[PDB]
């Protein structure tokens, strides 16, 4: 019980949630975002990270940088779908 | 609501106040970040883009003495290339990045709620003294940038397809 | 809110007490460090850079007779001049940093005994008599210190590009390259 206070971050909310959805503090700079927009975020980085990604898969000597980019966008996608959910069962 | 796109409600981030708020914001990028983090930004392209498209404008017109012996024929990118090699880019980009760390300053006071967006005190004229000319001044200065970076993405692009700097292209087509 | 930065704030430690004062300090480095070290540091660099600019425009012009000190660079001189007189030279400005300090010579233990920054009671003449007098004079070698700072800065990196000493650069110019 002697133990020294845990410092954390400045504005450190509690995230912790035993509803439907976390309480959408966890998207942090997109908390305010609509769950159409994460939808429709989440279908078009998944189709031109696989479009970026076919354009890659027989990887050469000189790759194209945007391609690069670009195919980091379907990782980017699972994480936006699964924000559309929870913006969804959040009320929004 | 959204007075600029009639169909869509109005974007909840942007209440009207801001310079140059039309409400338009169709994809919602407003609603993710600060608002003042993007105005800092838009205006900070809008100068950038300015004086980019009147400096495109004028090296198509009038080019410095000797600067026609390090360019050739070079126009617009081909010059920053052909210069970057000189160090004329290199020198800009120096001191660029000193105001820029001083703008770091600035955008990190602003977050904070001490600076009004894209305010630097800069006003050695002394133009905008009276309120409503600062007022009007702004809206100008927002409209005039937002044109600019579209017409410097004009410029920019029409050199791409035709090699030809805006003034050189207008004139014969 | 600064005389110097008008769009960032007035750095808390820096309140106009200290001459030289214009509410510079972008970076913050005043709420770091302690602004008496600062200053300290800052009229001691001011100080060696005055009397470096100096010593590299009277060296271009006037040398000594001998062939191992007639070196209009002074970068380059600092290789033909023998080693030996340069090490006497640094051992001598050890010393005198030392006595002038008091041993007190840190951090926590040079402001000790209280003594003002950038105040080592060097002052033989006695030009300080008159207050008024020594404030501007005050401000002068800040001024003049930090200008001495930048224009030696310019000279020596104008040394080693041109490969000349300063006002033979100045003067030779390339203006068609
Ligand atoms: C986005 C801004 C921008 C950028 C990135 C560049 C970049 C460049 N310009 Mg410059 N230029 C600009 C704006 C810009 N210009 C403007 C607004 C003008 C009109 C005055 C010019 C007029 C101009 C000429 C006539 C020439 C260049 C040239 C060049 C090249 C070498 C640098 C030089 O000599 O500049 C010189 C520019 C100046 C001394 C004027 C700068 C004025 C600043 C931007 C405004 C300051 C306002 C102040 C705070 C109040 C380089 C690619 C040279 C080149 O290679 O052309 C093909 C050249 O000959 N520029
Ligand atoms: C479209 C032009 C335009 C307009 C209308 C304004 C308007 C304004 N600027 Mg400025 N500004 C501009 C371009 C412009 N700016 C550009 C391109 C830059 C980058 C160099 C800046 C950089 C800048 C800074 C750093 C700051 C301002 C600020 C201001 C405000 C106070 C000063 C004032 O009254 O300016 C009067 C404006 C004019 C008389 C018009 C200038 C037109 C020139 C003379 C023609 C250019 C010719 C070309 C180079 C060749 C005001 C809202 C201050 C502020 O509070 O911002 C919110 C401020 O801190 N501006
Ligand atoms: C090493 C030399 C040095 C030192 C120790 C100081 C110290 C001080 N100055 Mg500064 N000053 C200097 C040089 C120095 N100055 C020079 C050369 C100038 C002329 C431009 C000035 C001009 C000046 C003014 C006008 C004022 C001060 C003030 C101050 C005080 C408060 C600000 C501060 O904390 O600065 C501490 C600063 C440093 C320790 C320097 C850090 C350097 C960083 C780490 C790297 C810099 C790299 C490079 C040189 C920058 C350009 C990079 C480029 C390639 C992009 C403090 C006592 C204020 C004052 O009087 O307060 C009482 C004040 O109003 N100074
Ligand atoms: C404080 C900075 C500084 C430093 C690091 C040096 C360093 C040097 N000076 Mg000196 N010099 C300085 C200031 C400085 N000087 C000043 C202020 C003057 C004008 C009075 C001179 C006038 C001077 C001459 C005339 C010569 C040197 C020379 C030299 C070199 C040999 C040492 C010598 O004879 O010194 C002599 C130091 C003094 C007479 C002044 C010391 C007191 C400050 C050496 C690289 C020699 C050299 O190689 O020149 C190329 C040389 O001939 N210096
Ligand atoms: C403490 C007393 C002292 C002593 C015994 C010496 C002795 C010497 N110095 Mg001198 N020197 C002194 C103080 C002293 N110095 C001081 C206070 C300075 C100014 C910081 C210098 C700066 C100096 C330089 C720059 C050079 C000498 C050099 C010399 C040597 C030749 C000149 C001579 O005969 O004298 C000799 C070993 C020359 C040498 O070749 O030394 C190895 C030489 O280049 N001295
Ligand atoms: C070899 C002996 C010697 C000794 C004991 C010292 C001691 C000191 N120097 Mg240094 N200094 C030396 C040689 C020496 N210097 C030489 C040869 C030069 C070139 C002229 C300098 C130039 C110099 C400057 C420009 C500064 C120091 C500073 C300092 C102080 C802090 C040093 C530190 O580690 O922090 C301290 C009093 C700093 C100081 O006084 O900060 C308050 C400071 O700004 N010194
Ligand atoms: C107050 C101090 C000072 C002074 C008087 C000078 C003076 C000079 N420097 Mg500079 N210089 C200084 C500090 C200073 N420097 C510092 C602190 C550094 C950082 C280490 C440099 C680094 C530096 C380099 C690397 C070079 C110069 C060069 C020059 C010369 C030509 C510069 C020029 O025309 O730029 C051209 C641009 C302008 C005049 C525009 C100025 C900006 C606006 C318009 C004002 C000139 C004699 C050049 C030289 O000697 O070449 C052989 C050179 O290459 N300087
Ligand atoms: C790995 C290498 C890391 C070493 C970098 C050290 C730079 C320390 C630089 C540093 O912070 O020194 C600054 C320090 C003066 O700072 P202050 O006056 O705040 O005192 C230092 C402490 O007393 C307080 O932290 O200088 C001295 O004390 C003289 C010795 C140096
Ligand atoms: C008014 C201000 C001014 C500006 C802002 C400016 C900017 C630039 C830039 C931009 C970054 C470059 C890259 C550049 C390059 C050259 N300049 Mg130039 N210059 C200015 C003025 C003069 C004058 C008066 C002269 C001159 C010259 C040359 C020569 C020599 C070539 C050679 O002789 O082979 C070259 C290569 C001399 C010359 O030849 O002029 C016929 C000459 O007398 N410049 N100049
Ligand atoms: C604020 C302030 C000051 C200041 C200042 C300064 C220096 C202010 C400078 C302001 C500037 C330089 C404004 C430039 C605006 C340029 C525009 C809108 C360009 C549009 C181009 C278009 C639409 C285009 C195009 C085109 C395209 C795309 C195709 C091309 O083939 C050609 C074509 C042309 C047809 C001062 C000094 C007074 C002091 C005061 O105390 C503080
Ligand atoms: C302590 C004390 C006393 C004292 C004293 C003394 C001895 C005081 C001595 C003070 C001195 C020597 C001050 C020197 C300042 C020099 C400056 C500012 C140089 C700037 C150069 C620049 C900008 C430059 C440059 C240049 C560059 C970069 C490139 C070059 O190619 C061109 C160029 C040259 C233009 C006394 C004896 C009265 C006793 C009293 O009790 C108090």
């Amino acid at each position: 019980a002697g133990y020294s206070p845990v410092p954390s971050p400045d504005n450190t909310k509690e995230t912790y949630w035993e509803t439907k959805a976390p309480s959408s503090q966890v998207l942090g700079i997109g908390k305010d975002v609509s769950s159409g927009n994460y939808i429709v975020a989440s279908v078009v980085a998944a189709v031109v990270g696989a479009a970026c990604t076919g354009q890659c898969i027989p990887l050469t000597v000189s790759p194209n940088p945007v391609f690069i980019l670009g195919s980091f966008l379907l990782p980017y996608s699972w994480a936006l779908h699964v924000a559309a959910w929870i913006q969804r069962n959040n009320g929004k | 609501m959204s007075p600029s796109v009639p169909f869509l409600k109005r974007p909840v981030a942007l209440d009207g106040s801001m310079v140059g708020d039309v409400g338009f914001d169709p994809l919602g990028l407003s609603s993710v970040g600060d608002i003042k983090f993007l105005r800092e930004a838009e205006l900070k392209h809008c100068r950038l883009a300015m004086l980019a498209a009147a400096g495109s404008m004028a090296q198509d017109l009038y080019t410095f003495p000797g600067v026609d012996k390090v360019i050739g024929d070079a126009k617009m990118t081909a010059v920053h290339d052909k210069l970057v090699s000189q160090g004329a880019m290199g020198q800009l980009l120096v001191w660029i990045g000193f105001a820029e760390v001083f703008a770091t300053m600035a955008l990190f006071e602003t977050l904070d709620g001490k600076r009004a967006p894209g305010d630097f005190k800069f006003d050695p004229l002394g133009f905008g003294k009276n309120p409503e000319a600062l007022k009007r001044y702004q809206l100008a200065e927002i409209k005039n940038g937002r044109l600019a970076m579209l017409g410097f993405g004009g410029m920019v692009h029409g050199y791409f397809v035709t090699g030809k700097g805006p003034l050189e292209l207008l004139t014969n087509f | 809110n600064s005389a110097a930065v008008p769009f960032l704030s007035r750095p808390a430690a820096l309140d106009g007490s200290m001459v030289g004062d214009v509410g510079f300090d972008p970076l913050g480095f005043t709420g770091k460090y302690d602004l008496k070290w600062l200053r300290e540091a800052e009229l001691k660099h001011g100080r060696v850079a005055m009397l470096a600019s100096l010593g590299c425009l009277v060296q271009e012009f006037i040398h000594l007779p001998f062939e191992a000190t007639s070196n209009p660079v002074a970068s380059e001189a600092f290789f033909q001049v023998p080693s030996g007189g340069l090490w006497q030279i640094f051992t001598v400005i050890g010393v005198i940093e030392h006595v002038s300090n008091g041993f007190n010579m840190s951090g926590s233990t040079m402001f000790k005994s209280g003594r003002a920054p950038g105040n080592l009671g060097f002052d033989p003449l006695n030009f300080g008599k008159n207050p008024t007098a020594r404030a501007r004079y005050e401000l002068a070698e800040l001024k003049n210190g930090r200008l001495a700072m930048l224009g030696f800065a310019g000279m020596i990196h104008g040394c080693f590009i041109t490969g000349k000493g300063p006002l033979a650069a100045l003067t030779s110019l390339d203006w068609h390259q």
